[PDB]
RNA sequence: CACGGACCAAGGAGUCUAACGUCUAUGCGAGUGUUUGGGUGUAAAACCCAUACGCGUAAUGAAAGUGAACGUAGGUUGGGGCCUCGCAAGAGGUGCACAAUCGACCGAUCCUGAUGUCUUCGGAUGGAUUUGAGUAAGAGCAUAGCUGUUGGGACCCGAAAG
């Protein structure tokens, strides 16, 4: 009741809680999602062999 | 053209919180000193002057002598009973007069005056006559009405009002000319 | 005006040196540095 | 204090006397007389830009 | 170019446009007044109480009849209100 | 503005595209009808979000946009007016 | 008059139902009383005329009421005061010669 | 050349503030700013709040004053992206910001001057020149940070005085 909710207006006049600008903080799982994994090209190598 | 070449004075309000505390202490002390009376007198409703502010009402200084008489009391008694009286304000608006008379009637019906010699019944202190009798902005129109348009063109009405005010003097000179032409 | 160099017995005095003259002017190395700068400024900014 | 280091009677000795031109305490008969005054580099003078 | 000129009109006269006229209706009633647009129950908008002096006609309003009350009004604003089916009542 | 979004969607063949604003979507009381649309933005003001939802659309973030359209398929990315800031 | 309910023109202004306030007796501040008139007449008879009033009388007789009024305005500073003084001296002349 | 420097210690000089301004960050956003004050308090804190007010959302004219949609808020050219065809290349379609240009709307200027009229009030309609931080689906308000300008002793010491 003090801070409000999706179904309760905050007691502070005309106050609503801040909105998120990203839905999930965990971005590793977003990157590992199926859509992005089947959209992206195959990865290179983290380490490269020294030639010459 | 010319600069301010000298040194200013500085006033700093470090005592803002201390003075808030002091005002609160003084109000509590006065409440104890005059209990069970309120801290404020009853004030009338009044139209603000000038065309910028005349659309709203505010609290005035005191009720007119005519309004006190209409409410059924004298200025001296009203002053002793907790009503502000202002002798220099005059009434020329029946709306304001009626509102102030009703205000006084309600205040009389809502206060209890204790006998000046008899034993006092128990009655708690209410600090704000202003809060118990708030000033209310008068209702102007109902929210929804029916449309009545006779094609008079309010813009044309304003233009014609300006024209009449602008050419009133010439038409009055011509009226005097029509009087003096035999 | 008798010129007196602020050196030896005359260095760092607020009063009057041995000079008999009514008018005396004390002079300094710092003074000659400043005066040379002033003269060259006068020549440049004329 | 806005008076600190400022309530002294001092003047410069002027130029040509082989001493720094800082204002100095007048009078005599005490160690204070002849000492530099008012300056942020002088012992007992004002601080630079005194706090307000 | 008159020097030291001081004006003498209605000194206070803030303007509002037609495209912002309907914001003076609260959100709770705005939807229903837009839906049911009747001449017999038109909403009454007091622009002076809202804090405006003159109504200008920049925008476009819907065809809901609205009873608009104002101190001053422009010709185009009055024409658009009349076209939508409302009316301007002058007040003082 | 939501008015800018609606005008962009008024283009032919662009009605079902998802509008992307890398920035704030603000409300506009000058529009009285709003289409159904899907909008991705960094920030929605309360009025703009309420208007989009009432019109029947959804407001999503840019990471939800990345999940839905990893290459940005069927998107319409908009920029607001600039010289307004003088 | 009666306000026309519009913001411009003749008799512009809002229209509310009128009330007539009781006339305050302070507005009756310059009025004359019978005893006040009696005292002023007796004091006039006792004290007579100031010298500038005497020469105003002479001017009224000889050089004209216009010139008397001009001299009175010079000695009083105000045109309305000159008019009042000249009318008072005219009444004095009429009462002191004709009736 | 001249000027400063015998030696050591401690002290020793771009600071605070006001008003404007850029840039960045943050909040909210056609709005924005709780702290004059009131409430409340574990008491100079934190917490909450009414009414006003500023700036912004409208300009233009010396002024009286007037005051921003013909139209899919216009056409033309360019245009990030996206869409379609295309295994590839390439062509179309739709066009954000923005730029150039031709129009439209507001105010100002000059002409035409009618429907209506207490006979001279009103300026409908239609033209031409320019002009504006104008309109043409708002971008602002507040706070902080680094800073710039100006005024305050103003980086520090020193000036021929009234």
């Amino acid at each position: 009741q003090v801070w409000g909710s999706e179904t309760v207006a905050s007691s502070k006049v005309g106050y609503t809680l801040p909105s998120h600008i990203i839905s999930t903080s965990d971005v590793t799982r977003i990157i590992n999602s199926s859509e992005i994994q089947s959209a992206i090209r195959p990865a290179g190598q983290a380490t490269q062999k020294r030639t010459h | 053209h010319f600069r301010k070449h000298w040194q200013e004075r500085v006033k700093v309000h470090f005592d803002q919180a201390g003075k808030k505390v002091s005002r609160r202490n003084a109000r509590a002390t006065r409440a104890a000193k005059i209990a069970p009376r309120p801290l404020d007198l009853l004030r009338p409703v009044v139209r603000a002057p000038t065309v910028k502010y005349n659309r709203k009402v505010r609290a005035g200084r005191g009720f007119t002598l005519a309004e006190v008489k209409a409410a059924g009391l004298t200025a001296a008694y009203a002053r002793t009973i907790g009503i502000a009286v202002d002798h220099r304000r005059q009434n020329r608006n029946q709306e304001i007069f009626d509102a102030n008379v009703q205000r006084l009637k309600e205040y009389q019906s809502k206060i209890i005056v204790f006998p000046r010699n008899g034993k006092a019944p128990e009655a708690e202190q209410v600090l704000s006559a202003a809060a118990t009798f708030p000033i209310a902005q008068p209702a102007t129109d109902v929210e929804a009405r029916a449309v009545q348009d006779n094609g008079e063109s309010a813009f044309r009405t304003l233009r014609l009002a300006r024209s009449e005010k602008k050419f009133r003097g010439i038409r009055e000179k011509r009226a005097r000319e029509k009087a003096e032409a035999e | 005006v008798t010129l007196v160099v602020a050196s030896g017995r005359n260095k760092g005095l607020a009063g009057r040196p041995k000079g008999v003259k009514g008018k005396y002017k004390m002079v300094d190395g710092v003074m000659k540095n400043e005066q040379r700068a002033l003269r060259r400024i006068a020549k440049k900014h004329h | 204090s806005e008076k600190a280091g400022h309530q002294t009677s001092a003047e410069s000795w002027g130029t040509g006397r082989a001493v720094a031109r800082i204002p100095r305490v007048g009078g005599g008969g005490t160690g204070r007389s002849g000492q530099g005054a008012f300056g942020n580099m002088c012992r007992g003078g004002r601080m630079f830009a005194p706090t307000k | 170019m008159r020097y030291f000129h001081k004006q003498q009109a209605h000194f206070w006269k803030p303007v509002l446009n037609l495209d912002k006229l309907w914001t003076l209706i609260p959100e709770d009633k705005r939807d229903q007044y837009l839906k049911s647009a009747s001449k017999e129950t038109a909403p009454v908008i007091d622009t002076l109480a809202a804090g405006y002096g003159k109504i200008l006609g920049k925008g476009r309003i819907p065809n809901v009849p609205v009873i608009v009350k104002a101190r001053f009004v422009s010709k185009l604003a009055e024409e658009k209100i009349r076209a939508a089916g409302g009316v301007v009542e002058l007040i003082a | 503005s939501v008015s800018r979004i609606a005008r962009a969607l008024k283009q032919e063949g662009a009605a079902n595209k998802t509008v992307v604003v890398v920035g704030t979507v603000t409300d506009d009381a000058r529009i009285f009808e709003f289409p159904k649309t899907t909008v991705a933005a960094l920030r929605f003001t309360a009025g703009a979000r309420a208007k989009i939802v009432k019109a029947g659309g959804e407001c999503i973030t840019l990471d939800q946009l990345a999940v839905r359209a990893p290459k940005g398929q069927n998107t319409l990315i908009l920029r607001g007016p600039r010289n307004s800031r003088e | 008059t009666v306000k026309t309910g519009i913001a411009i023109g003749l008799n512009k202004g809002k229209k509310v139902t009128s009330m007539t306030p009781a006339p305050k007796i302070s507005y009756k501040k310059g009025a004359a009383s019978n005893r006040t008139k009696f005292v002023r007449s007796l004091v006039r008879e006792i004290a007579g005329l100031s010298p500038y009033e005497r020469r105003l009388i002479d001017l009224i007789r000889n050089s004209g009421e216009k010139r008397a009024r001009k001299v009175a305005k010079k000695r009083l500073g105000s045109f309305t005061r000159a008019k009042a003084k000249v009318e008072e001296m005219n009444n004095i002349i009429a009462a002191s010669r004709r009736h």
